[PDB]
RNA sequence: GCGGUCCGGCCGGGAACUCAAAGGAGACUGCCAGUGAUAAACUGGAGGAAGGUGGGGAUGACGUCAAGUCAUCAUGGCCCUUACGACCAGGGCUACACACGUGCUACAAUGGCGCAUACAAAGAGAAGCGACCUCGCGAGAGCAAGCGGACCUCAUAAAGUGCGUCGUAGUCCGGAUUGGAGUCUGCAACUCGACUCCAUGAAGUCGGAAUCGCUAGUAAUCGUGGAUCAGAAUGCCACGGU
């Protein structure tokens, strides 16, 4: 049941079980189905070993999981010992596209804190 | 030769002809099954069909125009209705009781400075 | 060579004063003409805040209609066209003769 | 409504039978302007009480209308400052018109697998007179039972 | 407004009337091309090398008559209020109290 | 961001300052105003005193940094806190 | 309707019709009946497209609040007039332990997702709307037709309907937030613009006391346009669909 990514996706439907999958969302997941040429539309039978071989070594081609992780880590820290002030939004748990703080920032900085 | 009916509904318009025929109705160049989607929307036009016996002897080329669906429907109801009065004017004692020759007056509402929906005003705080 | 004649006047009064006073000028010359037809009128609101400082609901709405006239001349003559460069016609109707 | 007295407003009768109430129901059914799905839910719910049940449908529904339609209510009200839950017959315009909007609630707590099927399911079993609405009708009953009490309360 | 506004504008418009149309359009058109290269780049150091003051956008269309920054129109050239009393007297033509 | 077709962008002062830096080796911060510049790699290894709003902060130029603008670097806000 | 029909109002052709806008007629408790105090009115009816002010708009009496505006403007008095005037570059009006008000998007199955399929009204447009064709997943780019407009362009509508899956799961919900890469305006998008593609997927499973709008095409809900505008709407002003 497990596919070559490090969690195990479900066995309900194709697309659906593709987009349980970290690092690859539902167009991403449309690409991956087109490279192994599945599709739900096929007869019952042969739905075996016969697809998950090719699932496995055309996903290694992609930055998933743990490599996507470790790139994003990497980059907010690129931003944080840089001084930047994008890094410095970071640092402080403030916006840090330019969104408003004086109200209506209260996903990225965590639950109302009382006085 | 063609009796003609007008009918409009909300803001669409009706053109509506008859001729002796064995019960068929092209919409648009267009069957009626084919265009009006919805039952209901199907099935108001024939409606007068009913308390009137032409049904089997009339077949009725029909052009709509504007409006949306209901309106366009509504639109056909009124205009078939008019396109039988230069025809029979007899029936008026059943047909008006039903309510088909009234021209559906009704209407949507101009906005209004202050208000969000033309009659909606803005919720306010008493404070 | 027929031209159509395109008149643009704000007041409804004075298109159709503009109309029948170039009509029978192209009765003077004497050729025979075509009916003008009422283009949809074109009708433009503006709605502005009345107060100087503040206030929202006290708001009052402008309108400007300018409305639209096309004439349809069958057989022109240089006198015709004479006639219609010499007539005069009021300042609130402007011209837009084209060949 | 404090100055000049109205009456009931004319609905088109139902198309496909002719009723009133049927036309009633599925526009006290239809939520956020939307009577195209409404109508078609109405007449599949129907029709599948017609092969269920005899083959007229409408008197299978309009039993199932009777068994819950409610003859008596419960009004909230302050005379002298205490609550007052009076009860009063209530004229048929509003029996029938409180009946079904309680059966439109009782089919969404069904949780069937579509909102055709609940009603369906819902009209049914209140046929039989086990269904939920029956059972709210006995919940009212026996509150207005114990308002029976309130009955000689203030504004009789 | 104020005197020292108004002027401010007139110099503004005066300029980029001067500008629009010597070098404004041609060095926007050559930067946009996809035939030429690194002739831009020469180009946008000359565009950032003018006064700066030629760009229409360093504009702000204000009422003339008085200078009125906001509620500004671009038909009549007048602020809001100044258009409502100028309607009244009757100074714009067609132009009445609409109703619909 | 500035289209790529466009390139990136840069001042013409603040351009004809560096390169004379550059070729007269890093001497000395060099005094801007131009925080809308942006930094380009011709400038790595010096110090730029970026313009605030009321001080010109220094800033160096890393690897790092290049294609970030000269006045990123320069917070033109001093928010402590609400508390004391 | 006539014929022709590059079989599409496309061509001669017709002005009957939809429509465009110009004038005119009609809706007045006009007639009947009942109630009423033989009055006025109210109720019902007949006809009638519309019946009781037909539905909305503009129109706001005398006066109240030392209501708001000296920052639209003008103006009495007061003050500066090498500065409370004026020219510049950068910054700020966008800051954030919190509170309030007004809104947008949701928590889903009346829904989500994919395909096929049908109709609107109102407006804008000459330093402007920008087709078709080609490239680009894309916002967009290239070439460039036409349109001062009932013709040309934004321009096709969306919920709708028919199909299949989702099957009640913080989910093929929800979309915040965040990363990477980009497009367009503009001299320049760091503070501080909008939009596109890929990557992450937070709260939220309908909300306490309390509190608001709305009596008919009105609530509700779905899209569309305008002014402001180089660029920058969930605001404002308008339009139509159910
Ligand atoms: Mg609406
Ligand atoms: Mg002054
Ligand atoms: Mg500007
Ligand atoms: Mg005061
Ligand atoms: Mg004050
Ligand atoms: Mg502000
Ligand atoms: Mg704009």
């Amino acid at each position: 049941a497990r596919i070559a990514g490090i969690n195990i996706p479900d066995h309900k439907h194709a697309v659906i079980a593709l987009t349980s999958i970290y690092g690859v969302g539902k167009t991403r997941s449309k690409a991956i189905l087109a490279a192994a040429g599945i599709a739900e539309d096929v007869k019952i039978s042969e739905l075996s070993e016969g697809q998950i071989d090719t699932l496995r070594d055309e996903v290694a081609k992609f930055v998933v999981e743990g490599d996507l992780r470790r790139e994003i880590s990497m980059s907010i820290k690129r931003l944080m010992d840089l001084g930047c002030y994008r890094g410095l939004r970071h640092r402080r748990g403030l916006p840090v596209r330019g969104q408003r703080t004086k109200t209506n920032a209260r996903t990225r900085k965590g639950p109302r804190k009382p006085i | 030769n063609q009796y003609y009916g007008t009918g409009r509904r909300k803001s669409s318009a009706a053109r509506v002809f008859i001729k002796p025929g064995n019960g068929k109705i092209v919409i648009n160049q267009r069957s009626l099954e084919q265009y009006f989607g919805r039952e209901t929307a199907r099935m108001v036009v024939r409606q007068p069909l009913e308390l009137v016996d032409m049904v089997e002897k009339l077949d009725l080329y029909i052009t709509v125009k504007g409006g949306g669906i209901s309106g366009q429907a509504g639109a056909i109801r009124h205009g078939i209705t008019r396109a039988l009065m230069e025809y029979d004017e007899s029936l008026r004692s059943e047909l008006r009781k039903a309510g088909f020759v009234t021209r559906d007056a009704r209407q949507v509402e101009r906005k209004k400075v202050g208000l969000r929906k033309a009659r909606r005003r803005p919720q306010f705080s008493k404070r | 060579q027929r031209i159509r004649i395109r008149l643009k006047a704000f007041d409804h009064r004075l298109i159709d004063q503009a109309t029948a006073e170039i009509v029978e000028t192209a009765k003077r010359t004497g050729a025979q003409v075509r009916g003008p037809i009422p283009l949809p009128t074109r009708k433009e609101r503006f709605t502005v805040l009345i107060s100087p400082h503040v206030n929202k609901d006290a708001r009052d709405q402008y309108e400007i209609r300018t409305h639209l006239r096309l004439v349809d001349i069958v057989e022109p003559t240089e006198k015709t066209v004479d006639a219609l460069m010499r007539l005069d016609l009021a300042a609130g109707v402007d011209v837009q003769i084209s060949l | 409504p404090r100055r000049r007295v109205i009456g009931q407003r004319k609905i088109l009768p139902d198309p496909k039978f002719g009723s009133e109430l049927l036309a009633k129901f599925v526009n006290i059914l239809m939520v956020d302007g939307k009577k195209s799905t409404a109508e078609s839910i109405v007449y599949s719910a129907l029709e599948t009480l017609a092969q269920r049940s005899g083959k007229s449908e409408l008197e299978a529904f309009e039993v199932a209308l009777e068994n819950v339609r409610p003859t008596v209510e419960v009004k909230s009200r302050r005379v002298g400052g205490s609550t007052y839950q009076v009860p009063v017959e209530v004229r048929p315009v509003r029996r029938n018109a409180l009946a079904m909007r309680w059966i439109v609630e009782a089919a969404r707590k069904r949780g069937d697998k579509s909102m055709a099927l609940r009603l369906a399911n819902e009209l049914s079993d209140a046929a039989e007179n086990k269904g939920t609405a029956v059972k709210k009708r006995e919940d009212v009953h026996r509150m207005a039972e114990a308002n029976k009490a309130f009955a000689h309360y203030r504004w009789l | 407004a104020k005197q020292s506004m108004k002027a401010r504008e007139v110099k503004r418009v005066a300029l980029a009337d001067k500008y629009f149309a010597k070098r404004a359009e041609l060095k926007a058109i050559i930067s946009d091309v996809n035939a030429s290269d690194e002739d831009r780049w020469n180009a946008v150091l000359k565009l950032q090398t003018l006064p700066r003051d030629s760009s229409p956008s360093r504009q702000r269309n204000r009422c003339r008559q008085t200078g009125r920054p906001h509620g500004f129109l671009r038909k009549f050239g007048l602020s809001r209020i100044k258009v409502r009393e100028a309607a009244m007297r009757g100074e714009i033509p067609g132009l009445k109290k609409a109703s619909w | 961001p500035r289209s790529l077709k466009k390139g990136p962008f840069i001042d013409l002062h603040l351009l004809k300052k560096v390169e004379k830096a550059v070729e007269s080796g890093d001497k000395k911060p060099l005094r801007t105003w131009s925080r809308r510049s942006t930094i380009f790699p011709n400038m790595i290894g010096l110090t730029i005193a970026v313009h605030n709003g009321r001080q010109h902060v220094p800033v160096f130029v890393t690897d790092e940094m290049v294609g970030h603008k000269l006045g990123e670097f320069a917070p033109t806000r001093t928010y402590r806190g609400h508390a004391a």
